[PDB]
RNA sequence: UUGCCGUUGCUAUGGC
C-alpha cells in the first residue's frame, strides 16, 4: 500500500502512467494507492489548472485515508504516518520529502522516473 | 545374488536366434558381470553357452538395474556364423589382427 | 540469472544477510538466480491479470500456471487464485531447497549440518541420492527426503573413520 | 564463502538484541523476574504525531 | 450447546485429522489429556483437539477452560478412536496438541487449520 | 492445372498447435491416470540436472522404446549433441523449475490464434452456424 | 461462462489436432507392429485377463456350513492359503505365532499341524539395523504369504524383517531385513503362478522379491502415508494402498511407473444431491485393495465406503457408502457423568457422533464376479459384481463371525459349472495394527470358516 | 476345535 502525493500525480500525468497499472508493473505485485485527505486538500487548493490532476485522483481504484490534524500539509502528514508504522510505500518526487522518507529506514520510495515508476529501498523487486 | 528378467522374448528363424532385452538386477553390487550374466542366461535358458550372448548394457543412475541386448542361439556353429567378429573377439574363440601399416 | 537494479543499498545488503543466514547459502548467486526466476514467473502472472476475464490467455495459462506453482509447492492447494501469485517471493522459492527442507524435516540439526549431509550424500529423495543443497523438492517428494541406505545414519555400514576407531580399539 | 555468512549473521543477530527487544519464545521455567532491571523513568513506545 | 461445543463436521475433521498426523511424524504433536494440558499452561501450543466420545466428558472440558485464560483454538473431532489412529499409536487418545515451532515443514498447514477452527469458534 | 505428391500436406504434423497450457487442462480434465514414476526415478544427475520435464521424460520413453525395438545404442553425433544437448540443458536449468518448465510464460505465442478458433468449421453463415448448434 | 469456454475451446483445440468409414482402412504402421506381435513369444504372464468366471447370482448363498473354529493365540491377523494347479493354510498371530493347517478335508473344520513361534529369544544382540538377521520373529508378525507353488511360506511384521519358512517342517530357510528403521511390512502379495513376492513397507515403499533365488528385484517408491494393503495377479502390475493420503496406485513394476486414483466423495455436493428431494459423508483413509482382474479393482475404505475402480479412470467407477453398518453410539450410562438421562442425551448431540464401521478385509476371487467384505459389524458380506462391471450389489451375509475380520480369503472345490468353496476368514477382537477397538461384542480369536456351495 | 478357565457334546457355545 502506497501513500501517493500531489507532484507524484502530477508527474504521473505529465508523463503517462497509469497509477495502478504503473504501481503494479513497477513493482509486480498488486497494489493499493493511498490518498490523504491533505493530499487530496492540496490538489483541490491546486485551482482550476489541475482539474485532470484532481479528477484522476478521484478513482475508486484510489483508496482514501483519513487525517486527523489542522492544516494540509502532505509531507508532515505522509513523514509522521510512515514513520509511525512502517508498513507503507511513499510515492513521491519532491526532494525535500524523498530525502525525508530516505532518511528515515525501511521505507521503500516510489517516484516517476523516465517513462515508468522507479522504486528504490525496497530490497524484493525481482 | 544377481537376478535376471526377460522382457520382449521374439524368435528370428532367419537368424536362428531368440532375442530379449535383459534386465539385470544387482542391488549392492557393482555392474552386470558380463561373463556370469552369460552363465546364468544359459542355464535360465538351455545349454549353448558359446551361442548365448549380450553386447547392449546401460546401467542406470545410482545401480542396481542395468538394461542389456540378449540374444541366444542354437547350435554353436551357427552361433559363430551369424555374431559379428568383434563380439567373438570379446567372449568367444575368435582372433584376427588387422595388418599394422600406414 | 542477473543482477539486481541498485545491487549495494543497505536494505539489499541486510536482506541478503538475513537470507544467507537464515538458509545457510554460500552467496549472493543463490538468491539472484532463484529471484531472477521468479520475477519471469510473476512479471508473467502481471500480464496474466493486465488481460481480461473469459481470456483464453488469461484462462488456460493462469490455470496452468497455478497448477504447476502448486506442485512446485510454493503455492497452497486452496489458494487457486492468481494474485497469490504476485504475492509469492523469493523466501516461498527457497525454502523448496533440500537443504532447507533436511533441517525442517529435522534429519539435520541445522541448515549447515544439512548442507554437508547432502553434499556428503547422506540424503536420497524417493530412489536417488540427491547430492546438490539447492535442488527445489516438489509436494509429492516433500515425505520420501530419508536418509540413504548406502550411509551410516541410514542403516549401512559405518564409515571409515568409525570402522578405524573400532579396530585401533580392538588392537 | 559460507561459514563466513554464518558467522556474521550470528553477529547481526547478537546486535539485533541490542537496538530492539526480540521475542526469545516466551516464559522458559518458573517466572524469575526481570533479570537486568525495570526503569520506571523510561517510555519506550512511539507517540503519535 | 452440548458441553463439548465446537465440534468439526466432516471435511474439517478430516482435515484437522491429516494435519495431526503429519505433526506426529514431525514430533510437533503432544498426545493425551495430560500432555496436553502441561503443554497448555507451558504456552507451547498452537491449538488443542478433544475427542467429543470419550467415556465420561469432563474428563477433557477441563481443557477449553485452559485454551480460553491462553487464547487457544480447541476444536472437537468426534472420534476418539480415529484421533489415536491419526496420532499414530496403538490407542485411543482422547486430546492432543499441536506444538509451536518454527523450524517447522508443515507451518503453512497448521495455520490454516487454524485458521479454519477459529472462524468456526 | 494437375496434382503433386505432398508429403507436408498428407504428413502428420500435430506439432505447430500443441500448447503445453492446452495440453495441462487436458491432463487436468482427461478422467484416466498419467504414468508418473515413482519419484526418485525420474530426477537426472543426483540433482546436477532438473528433475526432468514432461517433454523430456516423453521423449526418453520415445528413445527407449525405439532402442529396445530395433536393438541399438544411439549415439554421441557431435554436431546434433553440440547443439540439442546442450543448448536443451542450458534453457533447461533456465526455465524448469523443479520439474516443472516455465519457459512458456515468458514466450510471446498467442494461443488462441494458432490453436484455437477452428478454421475449418468456421461456421462463415448463419445457417451453417445454426446447423453445427442444431 | 467461464468453464464453458474451457471446454469449447478445449473441444476446437482438440479438433484442430485432429486437422493436422472407408472400405479400405488399413494402416501400415499397426499391421508391421501386428506382424511382430504374430512373431513374438511369452503369451502367458502377461494376460489382460477380464472377468470370465460370471457366477455371481448362480451359487447357493443362504446356507452356508459355517464351522467358527476358536484357536488360542490372542489376535490373529493374517491368513494365507494354497492350492496347487491336499491344501495348507497358513495363520499368524500377534503372539508371534505362526500355525500351519491343512484345509482340504473340506466339509469340516480345519487341523491344525505345526507351530513356529518366535519371542523375546529372537531380539538382535546389536541394535543395528542392518545385522536383522536373526532366525525369528521378536515383534508383532503381521502378514503370511503362501508360495503359489508352496515350497515356501514368507512372513514378516513390525520387526522389520522377511523370514521365509519352508512348507513341508516349517523352518526359517533365509532371513532378509529391510536395512532401515521404520521399514516394517504391512503386506504381502506373491504375483499368481510365480516365485515373486510384492511387499509394502511402511517407508511409504514397496519392495519386490524372488523368494527361490533369495534375491530382491525392485524398491519402488511413491505413496504418502504407510503402504496399508497391496494386491496382484499373474501379470507383473501390482496394486497397492497407502492409508491416509486417500489414494490407490498401481504400478507398472518393470516400468517403474504408476498411475493413481484418488477419492474425492465430499458432503456438501452429495447432501446438496439428497437435498434436491441422510447420514453420510467424507473420507478417513483408504485402507485394502484386491484385484479383480487387470482392468478393474475394489477398495475398502475407513468410512466404510466399498468402491470400485476402474483402470482407465481416476475417480472410482462405483461407490456403495455403508458397507457393514453404522456404529452402536456410546451410552447414556458411559458418555456424561451427570445424573439426569436428559443432559446424559444432551451429550450425544444427536446423530453427529455416530460412526460407521470400516471394512478391514477385502477379497476379490480372482477374475471372478464375487467379492466378500469383513469388518466388526458381526456378518461378512458377500457382494457380486454386474456383468457389464459398472456395479456391484449386495448377494448376501455370513453372519457367524463375531470379531474384527483381519482377512478374508477363499479355497476353491469342483468343476468349470459346479462348485463349492470355504471361504477363510480370520477373526480378532482386535485390528490388525493397533489396538483402538472397544466394544468388544462376543468376539472371539478364531478361524470362521464357511462351505459355500453349487 | 486352544492359552486358560465355564457350560461341556458322548458337538457347539461365552467370559477373561
Ligand atoms: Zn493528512
Amino acid at each position: 500500500q502506497v501513500l501517493i502525493d500531489t507532484n507524484f500525480i502530477n508527474f504521473s500525468i505529465q508523463k503517462k502512467v497509469d497509477i495502478v497499472r504503473g504501481m503494479m508493473d513497477c513493482l509486480l505485485a498488486k497494489c493499493n494507492p493511498l490518498i490523504t485527505d491533505c493530499v487530496m486538500a492540496e490538489l483541490e487548493k491546486l485551482g482550476p489548472k489541475y482539474r485532470i490532476a484532481l479528477k484522476l485522483a478521484r478513482d475508486p481504484r484510489i483508496k482514501r485515508l483519513s487525517c486527523s490534524h489542522k492544516g494540509t500539509y502532505a509531507d508532515d502528514c505522509l513523514v509522521h504516518r510512515v514513520l509511525q508504522h512502517k508498513c507503507y510505500i511513499v510515492a513521491t518526487n519532491d526532494a525535500g520529502l524523498k530525502q525525508r522518507i530516505r532518511k528515515i529506514p525501511g521505507i521503500p520510495l516510489m517516484s516517476v522516473g523516465g517513462h515508468a515508476y522507479v522504486i528504490e529501498k525496497l530490497p524484493d523487486v525481482f | 545374488a544377481v537376478t535376471i528378467r526377460t522382457r520382449k522374448v521374439i524368435s528370428n528363424p532367419l537368424l536362428a536366434r531368440k532375442q530379449f532385452v535383459v534386465d539385470v538386477l544387482h542391488p549392492n553390487r557393482a555392474n552386470v558381470s558380463k561373463d556370469e550374466l552369460r552363465e546364468k542366461l544359459a542355464e535360465v535358458y538351455k545349454a549353448e553357452k558359446d551361442a548365448v550372448s549380450v553386447f547392449g548394457f546401460r546401467t542406470q543412475f545410482g545401480g542396481g538395474k542395468s538394461v542389456g541386448f540378449g540374444l541366444v542361439y542354437n547350435s554353436v556353429a551357427e552361433a559363430k556364423k551369424f555374431e559379428p567378429t568383434y563380439r567373438l573377439v570379446r567372449y568367444g574363440l575368435a582372433e584376427k589382427v588387422e595388418k599394422a601399416s600406414r | 540469472y542477473s543482477t539486481p537494479k541498485r545491487p549495494y543499498e543497505s536494505s539489499r545488503l541486510d536482506a541478503e544477510l538475513k537470507l544467507a543466514g537464515e538458509f545457510g547459502l554460500k552467496n549472493k548467486k543463490e538468491i539472484y538466480r532463484i529471484s531472477f526466476q521468479l520475477s519471469k514467473i510473476r512479471r508473467a502472472a502481471r500480464d496474466l491479470l493486465t488481460r481480461d476475464e473469459k481470456d483464453p490467455k488469461r484462462l488456460f495459462e493462469g490455470n496452468a500456471l497455478i497448477r504447476r506453482l502448486v506442485r512446485v509447492g510454493v503455492l497452497s492447494e486452496d489458494k487457486k487464485k492468481l494474485d497469490y501469485v504476485l504475492a509469492l517471493k523469493v523466501e516461498d522459492f527457497l525454502e523448496r531447497r533440500l537443504q532447507t527442507q533436511v533441517y525442517k524435516l529435522g534429519l539435520a540439526k541445522s541448515v549447515h549440518h544439512a548442507r554437508v549431509l547432502i553434499t556428503q550424500r547422506h540424503i536420497a529423495v524417493g530412489k536417488q541420492i540427491v547430492n546438490i543443497p539447492s535442488f527445489m523438492v516438489r509436494l509429492d517428494s516433500e515425505k520420501h527426503i530419508d536418509f540413504a541406505p548406502t550411509s551410516p545414519f541410514g542403516g549401512a555400514r559405518p564409515g571409515r573413520v568409525a570402522r578405524r576407531n573400532a579396530a585401533r580399539k580392538a588392537e | 564463502s559460507r561459514v563466513k555468512k554464518r558467522k556474521k549473521y550470528q553477529k547481526a543477530q547478537k546486535k539485533l538484541k541490542s537496538v530492539r527487544a526480540v521475542y526469545s519464545g516466551g516464559q522458559s521455567g518458573v517466572y524469575e523476574g526481570e533479570k537486568t532491571g525495570i526503569k520506571k523513568g523510561l517510555t519506550r513506545s512511539v507517540k503519535f504525531k | 450447546n452440548p458441553k463439548a461445543f465446537p465440534l468439526a463436521d466432516a471435511a474439517l475433521t478430516q482435515q484437522i485429522l491429516d494435519v495431526v498426523q503429519q505433526a506426529a511424524n514431525l514430533r510437533q504433536l503432544k498426545k493425551g489429556a495430560n500432555e496436553a494440558t502441561k503443554t497448555l499452561n507451558r504456552g507451547i501450543s498452537e491449538f488443542i483437539i478433544m475427542a467429543a466420545d470419550c467415556e465420561p466428558i469432563e474428563i477433557l472440558l477441563h481443557l477449553p477452560l485452559l485454551c480460553e485464560d491462553k487464547n487457544v483454538p480447541y476444536v472437537f473431532v468426534p472420534s476418539r478412536v480415529a484421533l489415536g489412529r491419526a496420532c499414530g499409536v496403538s490407542r485411543p487418545v482422547i486430546a492432543a496438541s499441536i506444538t509451536t515451532n518454527d523450524a517447522s515443514a508443515i507451518k503453512t498447514q497448521i495455520y490454516a487449520v487454524k485458521d479454519k477452527i477459529e472462524t468456526l469458534l | 492445372f494437375e496434382d503433386r505428391f505432398d508429403a507436408r500436406e498428407h504428413k502428420d504434423r500435430s506439432n505447430k498447435s500443441r500448447m503445453q497450457a492446452m495440453e495441462e487442462y487436458i491432463r487436468e480434465s482427461s478422467d484416466q491416470p498419467d504414468w508418473s514414476a515413482s519419484i526418485g526415478a525420474d530426477i537426472v544427475n543426483h540433482g546436477r540436472g532438473g528433475i526432468k520435464s514432461l517433454r523430456d521424460t516423453e521423449k526418453e520413453r520415445r528413445v527407449t522404446s525405439f532402442e529396445e525395438d530395433n536393438f541399438t545404442r544411439l549415439n554421441i553425433t557431435n554436431k546434433a549433441e553440440k547443439r540439442k544437448q546442450k543448448q536443451r540443458e542450458r534453457n533447461a536449468r533456465m526455465n524448469v523449475i523443479g520439474g516443472e518448465d516455465f519457459g512458456i510464460f515468458s514466450s510471446k505465442r498467442k494461443l488462441e490464434d494458432s490453436t484455437s478458433r477452428r478454421g475449418a468449421k468456421k461456421t462463415r453463415s448463419a445457417w451453417d452456424r445454426a446447423q453445427r448448434r442444431l | 461462462n467461464p468453464a464453458d469456454k474451457r471446454r469449447r475451446l478445449a473441444k476446437q483445440y482438440l479438433e484442430n489436432l485432429k486437422s493436422e468409414d472407408e472400405y479400405n482402412n488399413f494402416d501400415a504402421g499397426d499391421l508391421d507392429k501386428d506382424i511382430i506381435a504374430s512373431r513374438l513369444k511369452e503369451d502367458v504372464a502377461e494376460q489382460q485377463g477380464r472377468v470370465f468366471r460370471y457366477f455371481g447370482d448362480k451359487l447357493l448363498i443362504s446356507e452356508a456350513k459355517q464351522s467358527f473354529t476358536r484357536v488360542g493365540e490372542n489376535n490373529l491377523t493374517c491368513i494365507s492359503c494354497f492350492q496347487p494347479v491336499r491344501l495348507f493354510a497358513y495363520t499368524v498371530s500377534k503372539d508371534l505365532q505362526l500355525t500351519k493347517y491343512d484345509i482340504t478335508d473340506f466339509s469340516k473344520r480345519p487341523k491344525k499341524l505345526k507351530y513356529a513361534k518366535g519371542g523375546a529369544k529372537y531380539i538382535p544382540t546389536s541394535k543395528h539395523e542392518y545385522e536383522n538377521t536373526t532366525e525369528g520373529h521378536y515383534d508383532e508378525i503381521l502378514t503370511v504369504a503362501a508360495s503359489p507353488d508352496g515350497k515356501y511360506v514368507v512372513t514378516g511384521g513390525r520387526d522389520r524383517k522377511l523370514i521365509v519358512w519352508s512348507t513341508e517342517s516349517l523352518s526359517p530357510v533365509k532371513v532378509i531385513p529391510t536395512k532401515d528403521r521404520r521399514g516394517e511390512v504391512l503386506s504381502l502379495a506373491f504375483r499368481k503362478n510365480s516365485d515373486q513376492l510384492y511387499a509394502s513397507c511402511a517407508d511409504f515403499k514397496i519392495r519386490t522379491y524372488s523368494i527361490n533365488q533369495f534375491s530382491q528385484l525392485e524398491i519402488l517408491y511413491g505413496h504418502h502415508d504407510i503402504v496399508e494393503d497391496i494386491s496382484a495377479l499373474a501379470m507383473e502390475r501390482c496394486v497397492t494402498v497407502g492409508a491416509r493420503d486417500r489414494t490407490a496406485m498401481l504400478w507398472k513394476i518393470p516400468d517403474e511407473t504408476r498411475l493413481t486414483f484418488r477419492g474425492g466423495d465430499e458432503p456438501q455436493k452429495l447432501l446438496r444431491r439428497w437435498m434436491k428431494e441422510p447420514l453420510f459423508f467424507c473420507e478417513g483413509s483408504i485402507d485394502v485393495v484386491s484385484m479383480v482382474d487387470d482392468f478393474h479393482f475394489i477398495t475398502g475404505s475407513d468410512n466404510g465406503n466399498i468402491c470400485l475402480w476402474s483402470l482407465a479412470k481416476k475417480k472410482p467407477i462405483f461407490t456403495e457408502r455403508i458397507a457393514h453398518g453404522i456404529l452402536p453410539e456410546p451410552s447414556f450410562n458411559d458418555i456424561s457423568g451427570e445424573t439426569d438421562e436428559e443432559l446424559r442425551k444432551r451429550q450425544l448431540q444427536g446423530k453427529k457422533l455416530l460412526q460407521p464401521f470400516w471394512i478391514t478385509s477385502l477379497y476379490a476371487i480372482p477374475y471372478s464376479n464375487v467379492f466378500i467384505s469383513g469388518s466388526w459389524s458381526g456378518s461378512l458380506k458377500v457382494w457380486k459384481i454386474s456383468d457389464n462391471l459398472r456395479s456391484f450389489e449386495l448377494l448376501g451375509e455370513l453372519s457367524g463371525a463375531k470379531g474384527v475380520v483381519t482377512k478374508i480369503q477363499v479355497v476353491e472345490s469342483g468343476k468349470h459349472g459346479k462348485e463349492k468353496f470355504r471361504i477363510l476368514a480370520s477373526i480378532a477382537k482386535e485390528h490388525r495394527l493397533g489396538r483402538w477397538i472397544a466394544n468388544v461384542s462376543g468376539a472371539r480369536n478364531g478361524i470362521y470358516s464357511a462351505v459355500i456351495d453349487q
